[PDB]
RNA sequence: UGGAGGACCGUAAACGGUAUUGAUCUGCAAAUCAUUCGUGUGACCUGCGUCUCGUAGUGAAAUGCUAAUCUAACCCGGCA
RNA sequence: GUGAGACUCCCUGCCGCCGAAGGGGCCAGGUUUCCUCGGCAAUGUUCGUCAGCCGAGGGUUAGUCGGUCCUAAGACGUACCGUAAUUCGAGUACGCCGAAAGGGAAACAGGUUAAUAUUCCUGUACCAUUUAGCGUUUAGUCUGACGUCUCAGGGCAAGCCGAGCGGCGUCGUCGCGCCGUCUAAGCAGCGAACCCCGUGGAGAGCCGUAAUGGCGAGAAGCGGGCGAAUCUGUAAUGGCACAAGUCGGCUUCACCCCGGGACCCGUGAAAAGGACAGCUAAAUGUCCGUACCGAGAACUGACACAGGUGCCCCUAGCUGAAAAGGCUAAGGCGUGUCGGAGUAAUUCAGUUAAGGGAAUUCGGCAAAUUAGCUCCGUAACUUCGGGAUAAGGAGUGCCUGCUGUGUAGACAGCAGGUCGCAGUGACCAGGGGGCUCUAACUGUCUAAUACCAACAUAGGAGAUUGCAAACCCGUAAGGGCUAG
């Protein structure tokens, strides 16, 4: 329980929710030519440099 | 600049509708006064109580307590949540 | 006890933090300096001639 | 009324906390030093032998409280005394 | 939800009740040093409480004056008695008390 | 650039060579009087000073100004400290070396007129009053220099408080660690025999040995100035 | 009776790292594992905080340590 | 059972691992890994329908827990001054920061969800600030606020025993074994030591403690005041299958209160806050964290890494000195994430080995021996402290019946009987001694080939310097040593 201020949660709220997956309907549009992006990545990995 | 976004509907937030209390997203650079008024300036319904929390969306949930009875009924009504 | 993984598990804490400035994790919490844009040292950018090289 | 001085054991004295450490000569001195500190000292003001070390120079009656400071072990130390008995004599002298 | 099978202890008590009697308890079951098993401090605590108790008792029935309690209780400080049997044998033999 | 000694590292101000200021009571100094002025005061505790290992008397004067006093021998509780030069030639009391009568010992003693106290303040160090003259007078130091002071200079008449403290062998290399985690000196110290000739003038070789006179010239330069500086002689007393 | 000690024995508490020159040596591991060992009321061990640094710091001194780098670190530049 | 597909996922039973850590709580760190649903192309040392994976959705609620406030070591800012100059530099003056383990105003019990809970709900409380009514300062003190070692007294969680009561297990014979028999803060009351006050009159000495001790400079004794942990009463209706729900005793750490003593060439922090003039009413109490792991799979070391961070703080029954080791609870697991098979040599780690017993080898390297406790007994040499557990020996189980000390727990001891090859029956647990070299010793050391005789050490000696000093840092301003 890392006792962060509003700020640091605040980057870590926006590092989760980058980690997704493009839409379905991005790839469909695209022709499938757009099919991922750099911010993918997973939590038992290199740390975020975030705080 | 307003405080208030939207109310917030999940199973657990409709949970509370019985117990007066109503959920609502607010802009997470308010505080408990700013919500408090700016609620009772859009309905007029007096609260009793702010019980806020941010999440890890990046948003900011506050639980208002009324404090006349079935005003939270009312207020789901007027905005369709019910 | 060594110098390589068997000390390497005590990196719990953190030296340098996100500067405000700049956004990068190069504010020193001990020097109170941002080692990347000069933040809490200066008003100006720290910008050196030996970060590129001789234009010649 | 006191502790068994054995038939061989009146030597090392209160330095026998040091085992057989530190050599002889080291023992004998700090054993000779705790002798002189711990013995009792008539008080200057009471005149009763209650005075007792308190610190690193500091000495208190334990009857009248007369905390004063004096030497690092010894209470009375011979210069003190002899700067004393001069202004003794130079009081009475004139 | 399951019953908790605890640890049973009435072999246990067996062996408590034997040993409260005084058995299983020979010098091929201690195992700790003698100061262990009973701290010296604690049985000097128990036999001086003892001793004073009873001395302060005779002297509160009158039985035992001033003179001969002062020199008593500074016998049982310098360990002249083992318990409060051996020290009640003392009296009854020099005759420390007030018979009338 | 061989390595700097101990000396320059100690001169540059670093942690491991920095006195624990904090530790200390209170900087011992004589009160501040005006001239022609002076103030009585009275005991209210003698305290330990860490910095000097001895006594230190807690000091209430008339103006309520609580003060620490550098504690002579025989001062006690509820006694009176008198100042200036009105104040009687007593054991404790601080008054100028030009009434001290010669013959008597005294102890703080200030370097020049109101200068707080520099000399003679060690456990049970004391100094002598030699001669009177007009313009001076003769303190025979705890050294044995016989220093020339201003008749106008105060000190505390009375040898300083706890005499005797170096009697006792330190006994165990723990004992003089102790002491020295509240002094500023750095324990332990090895030799510089022992260090490589990096570090010191004296180290390195394949024995442990100097390998160039121990006695060091007076104008040798900073990282040079170790060994024996500067002797008139060296040896026991032959 | 008393409870002193850089006291003693002692743990797979903690710290250290003797011997097996065992295991392993494209390893669990860029030095770890097993058994065997040293200290374990103090010059003790350790959390967190803070400070001392490149011809400079720190070093109970091995040229040891200063981010797997040290008889002068690392990054960029002089440098093609 | 599910599934198209099962050693591998789910339930049941059986058999097992940890059980002073592999369980419980949380710091730093991670950053959604948490919870529900659906999948198995990749990840998982095999497969997999499973999953810390993939995809979707949901989850963190505070006046009372922390931060916040305070200051510590020590940073940072402005001004002055210095510098060719600065974003560079010591000091001074004024500020401001600096601890999620220091100080600190106050909340507990039960319920509720899939995941939140001293936060939400039920019940019963408490603290602060401001506003108003009623009056006052005692205002300078006390507390906050202090090291190490040792110990007495009191309380209590946990633990244990006996009677009754309610369920479960066993039931070849027996009548035992296990679980439960619950009750918070808040409010009201008593108060042990210490201290103080009024009396008192103690020496061919008396009163005490575990121990030191105390006393005409006034002891014992008698009163009074100040004064703890806990305990009692209420909270009394909450949960318990609304099943009992009532009682006695022992012990109590490592937890709390309180007091004594010893040690220091170690003297063991400061400030905010709090008490002494408060009582009643009302309103207000913003902001941040709160999920989950906290580690043989959620941190760090490229990893689901045998390391490290954390063994940081707690941990029940028996044996036993014990938190050692062994066997079991609770709790967590069969994931220190490949299986079948039983057929060679060789290999890693173990068990045993006749007769000999170091003949092996550079060398008793490795392995073996001994081992707990009580009692007897214990040499050279020595700094008189030691050597010392020296060495060399005896006893030890179980059952029957007792004794002594203690208030008690418990401890110590005795008589007789009896089994075995063996009674510290397993686990646990020194082999011993002699003569030299070297260093006095405890300590430190080449992290990753050198734990040494090297380094340090106390001890001894020498040198500089009287302080605007000696020695040293800086270009300077000015500094370390030096609150000397
Ligand atoms: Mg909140
Ligand atoms: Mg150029
Ligand atoms: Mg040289
Ligand atoms: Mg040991
Ligand atoms: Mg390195
Ligand atoms: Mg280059
Ligand atoms: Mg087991
Ligand atoms: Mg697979
Ligand atoms: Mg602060
Ligand atoms: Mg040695
Ligand atoms: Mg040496
Ligand atoms: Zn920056
Ligand atoms: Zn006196």
């Amino acid at each position: 329980m890392s006792h962060n201020m509003k700020g640091q949660k605040k980057r870590l709220a926006k590092a989760h929710k980058q980690n997704t997956r493009v839409p379905v309907w991005v790839i469909v549009k695209t022709n499938r030519k757009v099919v991922s992006h750099p911010r993918r990545r997973h939590w038992r990995r290199r740390s975020l440099d975030v705080k | 600049m307003s405080s208030i976004n939207y109310p917030f509907v999940t199973e657990k937030a409709m949970m509370l509708l019985d117990e007066n209390k109503l959920q609502f997203i607010v802009d997470t650079r308010s505080n408990k006064k700013q919500i408090l008024e700016d609620v009772e300036k859009m309905y007029g319904f007096k609260v009793k109580s702010v019980r806020t929390m941010t999440t890890m969306k990046g948003m900011k949930k506050a639980v208002l307590a009324f404090e006349e009875p079935e005003a939270a009924h009312e207020i789901a009504t007027r905005i369709g949540l019910m | 006890m060594s110098k390589g993984t068997s000390s390497m598990g005590k990196r719990q804490k953190r030296t340098h933090a996100k500067c405000r400035r700049c956004g990068s994790v190069s504010f020193n919490v001990h020097t109170k300096q941002c080692t990347s844009c000069g933040f809490g040292k200066t008003s100006r950018m720290r910008t050196y001639k030996w970060q590129a090289k001789c234009k010649y | 009324m006191a502790k068994k001085f054995t038939k061989k054991g009146r030597i090392s004295r209160s330095a026998g906390r040091f085992g057989p450490r530190y050599g002889r000569k080291d023992r004998k001195l700090v054993a000779d030093l705790e002798e002189r500190m711990r013995a009792p000292h008539v008080c200057t003001k009471c005149a009763r032998p209650t005075v007792e070390r308190i610190g690193t120079g500091i000495w208190k009656c334990s009857k009248c409280g007369h905390t004063f400071a004096g030497g690092t072990y010894i209470p009375y130390t011979s210069v003190g005394q002899t700067l004393l008995r001069t202004m003794k004599n130079i009081a009475e002298a004139k | 939800a399951k019953p908790v099978k605890g640890v049973s202890r009435g072999r246990a008590r067996a062996l408590a009740a034997k040993r409260k009697y005084g058995h299983c308890k020979g010098h091929g079951s201690r195992k700790g040093k003698k100061g262990a098993r009973t701290p010296k401090k604690e049985q000097w605590i128990k036999k001086i409480r003892a001793l004073r108790r009873r001395l302060k008792e005779l002297r509160a029935d009158g039985a035992l004056d001033k003179s001969v309690y002062c020199r008593l209780y500074r016998k049982a400080k310098g360990g002249e008695y083992r318990s409060v049997s051996h020290l009640n044998s003392h009296l009854e033999s020099e005759k420390l008390l007030k018979k009338e | 650039m061989g390595k700097r000694l101990i000396s320059q590292n100690r001169g540059r101000g670093t942690p491991t060579y920095r006195a624990p200021s904090h530790k200390y009571k209170a900087d011992l100094r004589h009160p501040r009087v005006d001239e022609n002025s002076s103030l009585r005061g009275e005991v209210v505790g003698i305290e330990h000073d860490p910095a000097r290992s001895a006594p230190i008397a807690k000091v209430a004067f008339e103006n309520g100004e609580e003060l620490f006093l550098l504690a002579s021998e025989g001062i006690a509780v509820g006694n009176i400290i008198e100042c200036g030069d009105d104040a009687e030639v007593k054991p404790g009391n601080i008054v100028p070396i030009g009434n001290v009568p010669e013959g008597f010992f005294i102890c703080n003693v200030e370097s020049k007129p109101n200068d707080g106290g520099k000399f003679v303040r060690s456990s049970g160090v004391y100094a002598t009053v030699v001669t009177h003259e007009a313009t001076r007078t003769a303190v025979s130091m705890p050294s044995g220099n016989i220093k020339w002071l201003n008749p106008k200079c105060r000190a505390v008449v009375g040898i300083v408080a706890g005499s005797g403290r170096v009697d006792r062998p330190w006994l165990k290399a723990g004992k003089k660690y102790h002491k020295m985690k509240t002094r500023a000196a750095k324990y332990p110290r090895v030799s510089a025999v022992a260090m490589n000739p990096r570090d010191h003038p004296f180290g390195g070789g394949a024995w442990k040995h100097p390998g160039k006179p121990t006695t060091v010239s007076r104008n040798a330069p900073p990282g040079r100035k170790v060994g024996l500086i500067a002797a008139r002689r060296t040896g026991m007393k032959r």
